[PDB]
């Protein structure tokens, strides 16, 4: 049993709580210890009261002024924004999960494995050559002498399998995305002072475009399309769930039918539990809370002259994103060194 | 149909008269059951537009299409 | 300019999903329909008082359907009448304009030699009386009419002077269909999977034929193996150069049920000449309708290749 | 280097025209013969007293035999010995020497497991019944010896230990060919035209098979139509993957009679994958020889193509 600790009790925290509250019987794994920049009052208010998942219904969640009882089961509980005083050699911490969104970098995360932490799992694409691994991609070529792992961004851990999928099937020559995201929670609410312009508009006025380089980071998940893969991100107001265009340009040519098939094949041998394949008319709302972290929307799916297409992803960015930081997390208790 | 599924028995009637009776291989009866097939490809094209009797969307949108159950906007 | 496109067949005038496959290739806006029904002389009443069919060469102005058949290619809006069907009459004409392309589909579309000489392209479609048999079957059953078994003997009553007057057309044709029962498949009824076969001919310039990995020599081919897990009974194709009627022809045929997406774009990869500006344009052509019948068969596959070189000619057509 | 060519069959060690093929193949400069009757242990004597036959598993030294094809690798001058074919004794041996192309032949060339873990490349030859008597009665009637029709029943006597013997040696052989009756032609007698097959096996690199218009689906072939005037009966191709034995293999055959040159042509710019570095170097490789026997037929398409395929294995071997 592998104890572990959460550093940011935010949006990936609460739903990392929520995800092993709901897979406890399967874990080698045991929530000890917690921090946030709040009180233990609030945020366990905040983790039964969520206002995206609604209600938490199956355990009693309840706290004073030092631990959380979550359904009898109790947790520990500090605040401090230094990471060099933290009590984790107090406490016995193989795995810390870092998800502040501050400590991106190695030397910044690697304070944690000074004050006395054995393992680091950052929730974000990292500053620096840090080892990124995507559960259904490379969730298996990880060194377990690698403390320090990274995984992706939501955006690339929902695209990654797809271009993993065509990758595979049919060869890739370039590819760009544009993932319609939904807000997050950077984004100032007022237009008001950030240090990049574009998220210091309003979030809920607004279809706010950002550049990222979360599409590059498959060309790390998957070497051989390094320097291929880019794509600009689109901020919507819908609070939850978002959706990602891929643009691909294959060389073995194919038409519509036959990629919807080979992922529809693939979502039932190897991405079982990552691919969800869906030949519905949904919308958006019907993927909160879907377990997959990629649905493959069917219907749109488009190739022209043969050699050129576009899939869309629906993919939740809070609970699917959480479920494969779950997944890497007993994948790397399952071998522990 | 009533019209024509009276019509058609009828021909049908005239098919076992005059064919047995005028003559079983002429003109006459190949054009009698000629007949009674057109009837059959008529009852067939009324059936086939039967079948694609819509319930109730190409009604209501064909005499009020600007409802907002099936404005378009395909844009 | 003015195309035209000759059809024959006794499937019913605009009853046949080979012009639904037309229509979703080119469009109801660049093509219109003209059924051949319209040109009687007179109803079904005179029918029974001349004691004459549908068929006769009697039966229909010929002339005057050439007069607007020709009035078409100068651009005018031709006004033809209709034969009223229910009640066997003729509708006083409607006035309809030309298109891009005009469609000509009846049961002598093609007797005429003048509009034989003025039809840019011809298909004859032939059906073999198995068939027929099995499709009356389920004609007068979906219907429950109960009208069975003596149709059995209206069909060879209607065949001598079909033959007679109808059969002699596919010496002109350029392109006819075949469908046969199966020889793969035995224990089923007879009407289920299809042994179809497109006779095509050489000659006339703009057509080429599609010929399976050879131009004249016979190749049967079934694509099962290595690469496709086939499934009862799987696909048997074939090909032949041949001379029907004394004339240079090329069949090409197929027999079997196409059960999945693999197998029909296997297939499609290796065809030759089939003139597509797009790969697997025939595999999309034939899923774009998973309803229509005869899709899980080749009659759907081989109606969609002559449409297909109907592009083409209307493209050698209008340059 | 020393590269190793395995060949398996009953025709006479040394009177077959396979080896007459590779000859013009190679040239007996580059490639010396072994024949394996003369590793046998005792002679006709001791056969008879013994009561055995030249198949038995005891009749050979197969340890000895190794000892010097292990030996042949080392580039020493090897000391065979021979049998004294006339007397059925042994003589004295010979010291030949190792060369660039090194053949085994025999009886049993893969019956030893550690020297088929030693040979490079292997072909086993079979021969239906059919034409081994139509076979016997050309050796018993050229000669006039007059012994026939008993040696019918010395054939079924022959039988049933060389399927224990030497049949289960083509489990393990690359290409083997068959040859059988010719279904096509009916009305001769029995071993005019043969219907000749070479199973050929994948798997093993450098080895490719060679595929008729499409790896992995069987397609049968006639080449007579618009280009070539088939005479009486014409060719007949074929092809297949299939699993002999449980192993994959592809069958390529043929059946028919080679009657003059543009048919022979035609067929071989259309085979692929035969590894030629020239333009219809397979004609030409027929055409050397119009004298060999089976040169009409495919049994010399056959050969010289396994023997093309030895070329292959050879510029792998030596870069
Ligand atoms: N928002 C998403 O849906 C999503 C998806 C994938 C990845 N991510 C990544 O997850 C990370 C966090 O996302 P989030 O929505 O939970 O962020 P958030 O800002 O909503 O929550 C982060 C929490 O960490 C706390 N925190 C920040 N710095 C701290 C420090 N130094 N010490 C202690 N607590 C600290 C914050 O006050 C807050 O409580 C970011 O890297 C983000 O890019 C987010």
């Amino acid at each position: 049993m592998v104890r572990v600790a959460i550093n940011g009790f935010g949006r990936i925290g609460r739903n990392f709580m929520r995800c092993w509250l709901q897979r406890k019987a399967n874990s080698k794994l045991e929530i000890v210890g917690i921090n946030d920049t709040s009180d233990p009052r609030t945020n366990a208010h905040l983790l039964k009261y969520d206002s995206m998942l609604g209600i938490f219904q199956d355990a009693e969640i309840t706290a004073d002024d030092d631990c959380i009882y979550a359904g009898g089961h109790a947790v520990k509980c500090v605040s401090d924004r230094n990471p060099e005083n933290l009590p984790w050699s107090a406490w016995g911490i193989d795995l810390v999960i870092e998800a502040t969104g501050v400590f991106t970098s190695r030397e910044g995360a690697s304070k944690h494995l000074s004050a006395g932490a054995k393992k680091v799992l950052i929730t974000a694409p990292g500053k620096g050559n840090i080892p990124t691994y995507v559960v259904g991609v490379n969730h298996h070529t990880y060194d377990p002498s690698e403390d320090i792992v990274s995984n992706a961004s939501c955006t690339t851990n929902c695209l990654a399998p797809i271009v993993k999928v065509l990758h595979e099937a049919f060869g890739i020559q370039q590819g760009m995305m544009t993932t319609t995201h939904s807000y997050t929670g950077d984004q100032r609410l007022l237009d008001a002072s950030h240090r990049d312009l574009r998220r210091a508009r309003a979030a809920a006025m607004n279809i706010v475009p950002t550049s990222t380089g979360a599409a590059k980071a498959v060309g790390l998940v998957i070497p051989e399309l390094q320097g291929k893969l880019n794509g600009i991100a689109l901020r919507v107001p819908t609070p939850n769930v978002s959706v990602v265009d891929f643009v691909a340009q294959v060389e073995k040519p194919t038409i519509a039918e036959q990629v919807n098939q080979v992922i529809k094949e693939a979502s039932e041998t190897t991405m079982k539990g990552i691919i969800h394949y869906s030949e519905l008319e949904l919308v958006s709302s019907d993927y909160r809370g879907h377990n997959a972290s990629s649905i493959l929307d069917a219907s749109l799916t488009m190739v022209l002259g043969g050699n050129l297409v576009k899939v869309v992803a629906w993919y939740d960015n809070e609970w699917g994103y959480s479920q494969r930081v779950l997944d890497l997390a007993e994948h790397m208790a399952a071998h522990w060194a | 149909m009533s019209n024509l599924e009276k019509q058609i028995e009828q021909a049908r009637e005239e098919a076992h008269k005059i064919c047995d009776t005028e003559g079983a291989t002429s003109g006459q009866c190949a054009a009698a059951w000629d007949a009674l097939e057109e009837l059959q490809a008529e009852a067939a094209h009324q059936r086939a537009e039967q079948q694609d009797h819509k319930t109730s969307f190409q009604q209501y949108c064909d005499d009020n299409p600007d409802a907002a159950e099936c404005r378009i906007y395909d844009d | 300019r003015v195309v035209l496109i000759g059809v024959a067949g006794d499937s019913g005038c605009g009853k046949s999903t080979f012009l639904r496959r037309l229509a979703d290739l080119f469009g109801e806006d660049f093509m219109t329909v003209i059924c051949l029904d319209d040109y009687h002389s007179l109803d079904r009443k005179q029918r029974k008082e001349m004691g004459i069919t549908a068929l006769d060469p009697r039966a229909n102005n010929f002339d005057l359907m050439y007069e607007q058949i020709k009035a078409l290619k100068n651009g005018e809006s031709i006004m033809k009448p209709i034969y009223n069907h229910e009640t066997g009459t003729i509708d006083p004409p409607e006035k309809v304009d030309p298109n891009h392309v005009i469609v000509i589909e009846g049961l002598h579309p093609l007797y005429d030699e003048r509009v034989r000489s003025l039809i840019d392209f011809s298909v004859y479609l032939d059906i073999s009386d198995d068939v027929k048999i099995a499709w009356k079957i389920k004609r007068d059953m979906a219907e429950r009419g109960h009208s069975y078994e003596d149709v059995i003997a209206s069909i060879n009553a209607r065949r001598p002077d079909f033959m007679a007057y109808i059969d002699p057309q596919k010496q002109y044709a350029d392109v006819v269909l075949q469908i046969l029962p199966s020889q793969l498949a035995k224990e089923e009824k007879v009407g289920n999977i299809l042994r179809v076969r497109m006779l095509q001919r050489e000659g006339i310039p703009g057509f080429e034929p599609v010929y399976l990995f050879d131009e004249g020599s016979t190749i049967t081919w079934i694509p099962c193996g290595r690469k496709l897990t086939c499934s009862y009974p799987g696909i048997r194709l074939s090909y032949g150069p041949d001379e029907y009627y004394g004339h240079p022809v090329s069949v090409l045929e197929v027999d079997g049920r196409f059960e999945k997406l693999d197998e029909l774009i296997y297939i499609e990869s290796h065809l030759s000449n089939t003139s597509t500006k797009h790969y697997g344009e025939v595999t999309e052509l034939l899923l774009k309708h998973r309803d229509y019948p005869g899709s899980d068969n080749g009659s759907g596959l081989f109606q969609v290749l002559t449409g297909l070189k109907m592009r083409a000619t209307y493209e050698r057509l209008t340059s």
